[PDB]
RNA sequence: GUGAAGAGGGAAACAACCCAGACCGCCAGCUAAGGUCCCAAAGUCAUGGUUAAGUGGGAAACGAUGUGGGAAGGCCCAGAC
RNA sequence: CGAUGUCGGCUCAUCACAUCCUGGGGCUGAAGUAGGUCCCAAGGGUAUGGCUGUUCGCCAUUUAAAGUGGUACGCGAGCUGGGUUUAGAACGUCGUGAGACAGUUCGGUCCCUAUCUGCCGUGGGCGCUGGAGAACUGAGGGGGGCUGCUCCUAGUACGAGA
RNA sequence: UGCUGAAAGCAUCUAAGCACGAAACUUGCCCCGAGAUGAGUUCUCCCUGACCCUUUAAGGGUCCUGAAGGAACGUUGAAGA
């Protein structure tokens, strides 16, 4: 269900889902999960500072 | 694929207007030729052509080789025209033809007539030659092949409409 | 002449072609030989 | 886990327009229905229906004319002893250009009471007569 | 070119030297009034509304009453309209009459069947009765049977069984127009037409070039 | 070996076939078979291989210069088909 | 097997196409008219009289045909009830015999208070939004669809001709 | 059945591009038909009143007396159970 705000989100800055999580996954030890992704909601600069920093973290 | 990768040349005295829409020709047999663009882009840049795909369009390198021969027959109809090959045989039927309107008398009860397409000319100039002229060897093909709707010449007596190129003869008393 | 779906060979005379997807013969001197289909 | 919840009685939906000379169906299908949905900027999807409105004001402008415009079938039972009427797409878009899109919009959407909801507000316009002067949409990239 | 509306006096029979007896209809055109032309954003074309009777001035309603004005309301024994294309000239400013048949030759009469509506297998389906003797059991006025067994689960449509009869439009077509009086406001055609004596028949010009 | 006495994920819907054998929970993670354009959660992913068609998406013997690859032979760039 | 009415007779459907007829025309030991054969096609069409339980069969006359198949080789909460398949009778046969019978006929029932899905006419709401009235659009559905006889072109095409 | 033509420098009803054809198919014909909720469209007719409450662009109540039109009622029908 929350899936449906995310990956909407990453499909508008260039990254798919599966590749944006796992951004986030090589990042190493710091916190993410899908419950906690809802950042969007309030503002949505604040899930764009998220996707541009996985994209830069997944390589 | 062979005749894309090599070239035409363009005649003397033969005037293009070939670097943007519409195409246009003149020569010797033919003024004032034109044709809409197509998925095959011409290149001008030397006086022979060469054919590749337009941009904007779809598959058109699989046509360069197809717009070569069109074009080719397009510099042929004003510079020299096309081989007659209409006939129409056999004692009691004959053709008509007003320039302008032709009519085919060929045993039925249906019109077979002909209005004919703009810029096309009809002639009919012996018992047996049917002439067609124009700047299109397509269009001069098909009006031939409706005045080639009825009256198909049979291996027994042979009479009816036709074309100087055949697959089939006459045989009497054949075997069995 | 016969609706067929073998062409093979059968006389050296016929010639052959491929026309709308499907195979053509014709032969001139050799009696009834003819395909439409093939 | 709640973070937000719909409001039928806002007003947010302003019309835009897609042009479909050089689309195919199933992208003009898929990246309509996506927009009419909703799934690209304001998801509350799957709840209600997000979109903005989208509209097609000429719907034959398609580019199917070089394979597969010759094809399909659009089968329909009357009920009655004539059988399943046929029409290939050729046929189908000749006689009303708009019924191959909405066909296929419809087929790239989900169905019962929120997917008809959906199809509601599909709203695709025959006739080629100007009807928007007020309404003002706005020309949209695919 | 439009239509026109009469009563329907009878039919007799006229007579020829060489056979057949034919019977003609006779017709009893009205002051068809012309009490509207459409125009202006009317779907693209032009229609005309006939009235055929004066009905009565003490009956009207203000929505009829002012609807009507422009020829002054009369709207009797019914208003129908016809659609006007290829006519040249303007309808208003005279009422029309037989002069439509003037020089036609062939009509289209839609003659509106006297009803039958109490129907039945045998007045309506065309069926037989079954066995008056020798034996039968409750099958002697059935349309025979109405569905084949167990594969189909239901009923079919347009099955040759109930309904009503009657009160149809029926047009007829192989008409010929007799006599024409423009005086006397007066049409004859040959042959029979659907609808009882006394009753109202639409009729319109049939051409061919 | 399984249904008999076996629940769960997969095979349209399916008992017995495929993944795995369930003490009971977690607005927790990680995989299997299977799957990621849409109906319906997830790559229209990276890179390589193959066909040219609605093949893929029912199907035989049989038949065709449909054709990419492999090893030789012949004609072959003072000149092939 | 706590119980799917069977054969034939009447009355009446729906889908296929492996086409009898109807439209199309190909190949041919097809000049022409035809015959023989081939396949695009199921939209329309596809008798009547006598004998029998009757299909199956036979016979006489009609026909653009006198097509084939699926649907429990379609229509018993359908009509009929002669056969098969009830109690009783009556003949032929086998057996010691009750019985039995690739042996056979006479008389022999056919039920139904229609709920639901369906079908066929017909009232009454809600709706397009301030209320009423008169009339008409066409997205779409249905109906319709074959054929006998004769005459002109013409004794034309093809062919001495027939 | 074909024109024009490339894959197959020939050839080829096809690939690009053009043209014809059956009792079929779709209209036209004839009748229905906006619940076509995707709830079409024109014309005509009519109505120009105030007050209170919570307090409010929401909701409820009170008085005054009402257009256009319908309904009621016959006499009965060529309209019906």
């Amino acid at each position: 269900l929350w899936i449906a705000r995310i990956n909407a989100a990453a499909r508008q800055n260039g990254i798919s889902y599966s590749k944006f999580i796992n951004g986030l996954k090589k990042a190493s030890v710091e916190i993410d999960r899908k419950i906690l992704a809802d950042i969007a909601v309030f503002d949505k600069v604040a899930f764009t500072a998220l996707v541009e920093k996985a994209k830069a973290a997944l390589a | 694929s062979r005749v894309a990768k090599a070239p035409v040349v363009v005649p003397a005295g033969v005037d293009v207007k070939i670097n943007g829409q519409v195409i246009t020709i003149k020569g010797k047999n033919g003024e004032l030729t034109r044709t809409l663009n197509d998925a095959v882009e011409v290149k001008h840049a030397d006086n022979t052509l060469t054919f590749g795909p337009r941009d904007g369009y779809a598959d058109g390198w699989a046509q360069a080789g197809t717009a070569r021969a069109l074009l080719n027959s397009m510099v042929i109809g004003v510079t020299e025209g096309f081989t007659k090959k209409l006939q129409l045989v056999g004692v009691g039927y004959r053709a008509a033809v007003k320039g302008n309107v032709i009519n085919l008398s060929l045993g039925f009860s249906h019109p077979v007539d002909h209005q004919l397409p703009a810029g096309i000319t009809a002639e009919c100039p012996t018992q047996t030659e049917i002439v067609l002229k124009g700047a299109d060897k397509q269009v001069i093909g098909q009006v031939a092949a409706d005045l080639r709707a009825y009256r198909r010449p049979e291996p027994y007596k042979g009479k009816g409409v036709r074309y100087a190129d055949e697959v089939v003869r006459t045989k009497e008393a054949k075997k069995k | 002449m016969k609706v067929r779906a073998s062409v093979k060979k059968l006389c050296r005379n016929c010639k052959i072609v491929k026309r709308d997807g499907v195979i053509r013969v014709i032969c001139s001197a050799e009696p009834k030989h003819k395909q439409r289909q093939g | 886990m709640k973070t937000f919840t719909a409001k039928p009685e806002t007003v947010k939906r302003d019309w835009y327009v897609v042009d479909a000379t050089g689309k195919t169906l199933g992208r003009l299908a898929t990246e309509l229905a996506r927009r009419l949905r909703g799934k690209h900027k304001a998801e509350y999807t799957p709840h209600v229906d997000t979109g903005d409105y989208i509209i097609v004001l000429n719907a034959d402008k398609v580019a199917v004319t070089g394979n597969k415009r010759t094809d399909k079938v659009y089968y329909h039972h009357t009920g009655h002893i004539g059988g399943i009427k046929q029409a290939t797409f050729e046929e189908m878009i000749a006689r009303r250009p708009e019924r191959v899109i909405e066909i296929a919009v419809k087929g790239m959407l989900p169905k019962g009471p929120l997917g008809r909801a959906m199809f509601r507000k599909l709203k695709v316009y025959a006739g080629n007569e100007h009807n928007h002067a007020a309404q003002q949409p706005q020309v949209l990239d695919i | 070119m439009i239509g026109l509306v009469g009563k329907k006096v009878g039919m007799t029979r006229i007579f020829t030297e060489d056979g057949v007896s034919i019977p003609v209809t006779v017709i009893e055109v009205e002051a068809n009034r012309v009490t509207q032309v459409k125009d202006l954003a009317n779907d693209g074309y032009r229609a005309i509304q006939v009235t055929t009777g004066a009905k009565k001035a003490n009956r009207v309603t203000k929505p009829e009453a002012g609807h009507f004005a422009k020829a002054g309301v009369e709207a009797g024994r019914g208003l129908w309209e016809f659609r006007l294309a290829e006519g040249e000239e303007f309808t208003v400013g005279q009422s029309i009459s037989v002069e439509l048949f003037a020089d036609v030759k062939k009509v289209d009469v839609t003659g509106t069947s006297k009803g039958k509506g109490f129907a039945g297998t045998v007045k309506r389906w065309n069926f037989r009765t079954q066995d008056a003797t020798h034996g039968n059991s409750l099958s002697h006025r059935v349309p025979g049977s109405i569905g084949q067994n167990q594969t189909p689960g239901k009923v079919f449509k347009g099955k040759k069984m109930a309904g009503q009869m009657g009160n149809e439009r029926v047009t007829v077509q192989s008409l010929d127009v007799v006599r024409v009086d423009a005086e006397r406001n007066l049409l004859l055609v040959k042959g029979a037409v659907p609808g009882a004596t006394g009753s109202d028949l639409i009729v319109k010009p049939a051409v061919k070039a």
